[PDB]
Parts: C-alpha cells; structure tokens; sequence
C-alpha cells in the first residue's frame, strides 16, 4: 500500500514561533494530501486540502506546501489554541492511508500549581473504600512530584496520577492524584497531607486535613 | 507571474461543450496545472489536472484539460454541461521547483440556461 | 450545517458482528461519498472504507472480508458492519464526508466509541469532592466530583448542564487495579460564590444508561 510518514513524532515550540510538520509518501502522490488537526475528545478538523489550499474558514497562519512525496504543514505564528495532533492523509490510491500523527505541544513560561485536597465523600465510605484526592491546577512545565503523607507515613503505591492535555487558553497542565484506602485504614489515622514540588514554587507545598474533623 | 483564466463569464444552454482558457508563464517547463470549482461558500473542488493523475476516486470524463501546441495556454472543457455544473471556476499553476509554489489565477463565472 | 452523527453499541462481545450507523444532515448521499475511519486508543487514524456516490464500495485490505459498508438514502443513513471482531477492533469510529471530484475528507462526525470485550458492562458511581476545611482566607475554591468504577468508555461529565464551562478540568479516565475506569472532574470558582451558587455535576454513562446529577457544596 502507501505509507505516509510524519516528522517529527512530537514537537514542542514556544508561542508566536513557527512550527513545521513534514509528511512523506512511499509511492509518489500528486498533491492529493490533506492536513487535519485533532484535539483530544473532538473529531479531526480539516486544515489544508490539495497540499496547498487553506480550507475555508481556517486561520491564515496555517499553510501547506509540497507535491509528489514531500509535504509540509506550517503554522506561522503559533498560539495556544493550536496544541493538537496533526495528521496528513493521502487520497491518491486505496487504501487511503493516514500519517501516524504528530503531537504539537507548545513551550511556555514556568507556572506554579494551585493545590487543593478533598477528603472522601460521606456516601463513599459506606461502600467500604475511601479515595482522598489531591488536585494541582494550572502549572507548567509538566514535571511535578506529588507525595502523600498520612501522619507523616509516606504512601508509596496506592495512588494514581492523571494529567489533562495542555490547556488551549493558557497552555498549562493540571494533575489529579487519587489515593485509595480501605475504610478501616482511612478512619484509623487522623492527618492527611498532599505535598507537591514543582519548579514554580520556592519550596514544597503541603495541604492537609484531619480525619472526620470536616 | 501567475496564470490568467478567461473569459470572465460564458453562458451555454443545458448541454453542448463549454471551454475556458488558462494561460501561464511556462518558465521551468516542469510543472502541473489544476482546475478548480469554488462553491458559493468559498469551498474549493479540484476538477482536473494536467498532466492527468488517477481515474479511481477522481472519475469524471465530464472535465477535460488539454494542452495546446503553442504551449503557453490550456483548454479547460466541460462536456455536455448539466445545470448542476453552472458555478464559479478558477485555474491554478504549481511549479515543482524546490519552493513548489502554487501560483493562483482569478475567478471566472459559468452559466447554463435555455 | 453539514452534519454526521454515529450511533451503535458501546459494548460488543468478541466474535459478534458489530453494526454502526451514521445519520446525515445537510446533504444527500446520492451526491457525496461517505468514509468510515477508525482510531484505536492512543493510536493513529486508520481508514476503514468508503461508499461512493454511485454505490460502489472500497475497503482496506487488512479487513479482508469481515467489513461491509452499505447505505439507505431514504433514511439519509450509512451503515458499517464488521464481522468476527476481536479486541483488536475496539476503537472510536468516525463517519466522514468526501468532498468534490478528486476528493478530500472535509466534515467528520463526532465519532462513537466501541469496545470489544467478553466482560460485562458496569455503570459508575459518582461522589462529590468538596474541601474538608470550609474556605476562610482562601481566595479561590475548587470543587469536583469523582466518577469511579465503570466500564466501558466513554463517560461524559458536564457542570450545571453546560452553563459552567470556563475553568473546568475533567481529567482523562485512568484504569484501576480492578480493571475498571475512574476519572475526576474539577472546577475552580471564586470562594465568594460558594454560599450563593449551587454546583451540580452531570455525569452520564451510555453503555449502562446511567444518568446522575450530584450536588457539590460541602
Ligand atoms: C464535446 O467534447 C467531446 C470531446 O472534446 C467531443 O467528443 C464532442 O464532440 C465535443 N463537441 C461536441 C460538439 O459534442
Ligand atoms: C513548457 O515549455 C516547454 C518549452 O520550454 C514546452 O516544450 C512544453 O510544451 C511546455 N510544457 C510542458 C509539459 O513541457
Ligand atoms: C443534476 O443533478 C445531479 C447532480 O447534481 C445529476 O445526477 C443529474 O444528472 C444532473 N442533471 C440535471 C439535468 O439536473
């Protein structure tokens, strides 16, 4: 068949700069290549058609060039709402294959997280499991260390993290860490502290709450 | 140095053949032409190319593009034009030069009546 | 308003026959070809097939004979049927329109997600997330609700039926040791607005037909 190969696999460029993604075909394809952007959870949306033409209604900073086997998507002045995955697609010979996709993430200034902690809901402790959750809001870069301490007993492996994609307004991440315990283990102790270290803080941040004192 | 698409408007009557002329500064002599039809919402449809590419997904004998022996210009013809065909048409030239620009012509209108 | 909406089972057991429908608005299927495209989780887009304007079909050879694409123009509907499925077939399925002679894909449906599993469907339980210490000196307050122990994907979470969207983060679903999915959805508000406005999160889960509006105020 025909394989489209994109370059690079992922790409981090600062705001206002120019971003280029390349797509190359195994068999020559004569300009029947379209560029689509897709953000998490929504369908792909068409950016460029016929290798050069800017689709109707897509901003002026998106442009396409190339023909035969080499094609380039170029965003001129990259801004925050363009963080996405980009796919080339050939409509030349069946099967009409896609590129593997290039994730375009943007590079940003440092931003410290806003820290919150939530105790397990009262309706959840009857069911016999207690999940205490710690939330980090609007930080950058993505590397941050969240540490659970129960009466200064540091929990090692009963927590999970999950991170949003870079926000299309301010280009920050948010992270949520869920610490799961049995109900007996949860009401066996009294102090819960989420401590988070990130480059945007002068010192580690600890936020806590006492058992049942809600 | 872009190509030019003429005439600005031609009318034919629910049939026959309708042909336009697209002229270009054939510098490099190693390039491609596309012939597009732009919907009322500025959306473009690629009708043909010289040289021809593939007849699979792009199958429509209705639109021929032929090269004239003088080399400067090309005939863009719609054969037996249905009333669906009436609309705004445009020419486009692309040079395979390492920049691979797409020089782009002006709109041209086509009607079908009677 | 050129629109495509997919519908189909959120759960199919392995070796079944999987059937999806794509209802079309804003154009007629006689003049436009419709493609089916597929996206596994975290993987790329894979082209499944196409039914052209006339009616001739064309599929991806990797789907040697398990795939069948048909259409009914009277209902403005295009249907995809894929036989003898395996866990390699769980993915999001999009229908999409091909535009123009010498075509390109312009308008995509919203895609419907299909999971292939022998396992049984299970609806989520939703719990409120409010701070233990009611805010005092805290200028900004954060609320949320934890959607836990559901299968399969996907679960949608809105806040106040879509009236509150700015500053909402719903995290991607994460898989637990139980083999079940769990996510949380948080929202950031000024703490002055805690005593006046009530915040209810609206979670729903399609495969289990689960609908819940949970109060968050604590
Ligand atoms: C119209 O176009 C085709 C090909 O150029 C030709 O067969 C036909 O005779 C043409 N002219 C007329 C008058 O039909
Ligand atoms: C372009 O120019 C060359 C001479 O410069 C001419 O022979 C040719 O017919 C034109 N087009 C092509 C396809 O070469
Ligand atoms: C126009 O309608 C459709 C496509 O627009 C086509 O099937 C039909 O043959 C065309 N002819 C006329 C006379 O409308």
């Amino acid at each position: 068949d025909i394989v489209m190969t994109q370059s690079p696999d992922s790409l981090a460029v600062s705001l206002g700069e120019r971003a280029t993604i390349n797509c190359k075909s195994s068999e020559s394809v004569s300009n029947d290549v379209a560029w689509y952007q897709q953000k998490p959870g929504q369908p792909p949306k068409l950016l460029i058609n016929y290798a050069f033409h800017r689709f109707t209604g897509v901003p002026d900073r998106f442009s396409g060039s190339g023909y035969g086997t080499d094609f380039t998507l170029t965003i001129s002045s990259l801004q925050a709402e363009d963080v996405a995955v980009y796919y080339c697609h050939q409509a030349y010979s069946s099967p009409y294959t896609f590129g593997q996709g290039t994730k375009l993430e943007i590079k940003r200034t440092v931003a410290a997280p806003s820290v919150f902690i939530f105790p397990p809901s009262d309706e959840q402790l009857k069911s016999g499991t207690a999940s205490v959750v710690c939330l980090l809001n609007n930080f950058y870069p993505r590397e941050a260390k969240v540490q659970w301490k129960v009466d200064n007993a540091l929990q090692s492996g009963n927590s999970q993290e999950s991170v949003t994609e870079q926000d299309s307004k301010d280009s920050t991440y948010s992270l949520s860490s869920t610490l799961t315990l049995s109900k007996a283990d949860y009401e066996k102790h009294k102090v819960y502290a989420c401590e988070v270290t990130h480059q945007g803080l002068s010192s580690p941040v600890t936020k806590s709450f006492n058992r049942g004192e809600c | 140095n872009p190509p030019t698409f003429s005439p600005a408007l031609l009318v034919v009557t629910e049939g026959d053949n309708a042909t336009f002329t697209c002229s270009f500064s054939n510098t490099s002599e190693s390039f491609v032409l596309n012939w597009y039809r732009m919907s009322p919402s500025n959306q473009t449809d690629k009708l043909a190319a010289f040289p021809e590419d593939r007849s699979q997904p792009g199958q429509d004998c209705r639109f021929r593009v032929t090269q004239l022996p003088n080399g400067r210009d090309f005939h863009m013809s719609v054969v037996r034009a249905r009333r669906n065909d009436s609309g705004t048409y445009l020419c486009g030239a692309i040079s395979l030069a390492p920049k691979a620009q797409i020089k782009e012509s002006l709109r041209a209108e086509l009607r079908v009546t009677e | 308003q050129v629109q495509l909406q997919e519908s189909g089972p959120g759960l199919v057991k392995p070796s079944e026959t999987l059937s999806l429908t794509c209802t079309v608005s804003g154009f007629s299927l006689t003049s436009y070809g419709v493609h089916w495209i597929r996206q596994p989780p975290g993987k790329g887009l894979e082209w499944i097939g196409v039914i052209y304007a006339d009616g001739s079909t064309n599929y991806n050879p990797s789907l040697k004979s398990r795939v069948t694409i048909s259409k009914d123009t009277s209902k403005n509907q295009v249907s995809l049927k894929l036989s003898s499925v395996t866990a390699a077939d769980t993915a999001v399925y999009y229908c999409a329109r091909a535009y123009g002679n010498y075509w390109y894909i312009d308008v995509w449906g919203q895609g419907t997600t299909v999971t292939v599993s022998s396992a049984s469907t299970k609806g989520p339980s939703v719990f409120p997330l409010a701070p233990c210490s009611r805010s005092t000196s805290e200028s900004t307050a954060a609320l949320g609700c934890l959607v836990k122990d559901y299968f399969p994907e996907p679960v949608t979470v809105s806040w106040n039926s879509g009236a509150l969207t700015s500053g909402v983060h719903t995290f991607p679903a994460v898989l637990q040791s139980s083999g079940l999915y769990s996510l949380s959805s948080v929202v950031t508000v000024p703490s002055s607005s805690l005593g006046t406005k009530t915040y209810t999160c609206n979670v729903d889960h399609k495969p289990s037909n689960t609908k819940v509006d949970k109060r968050v105020e604590s």
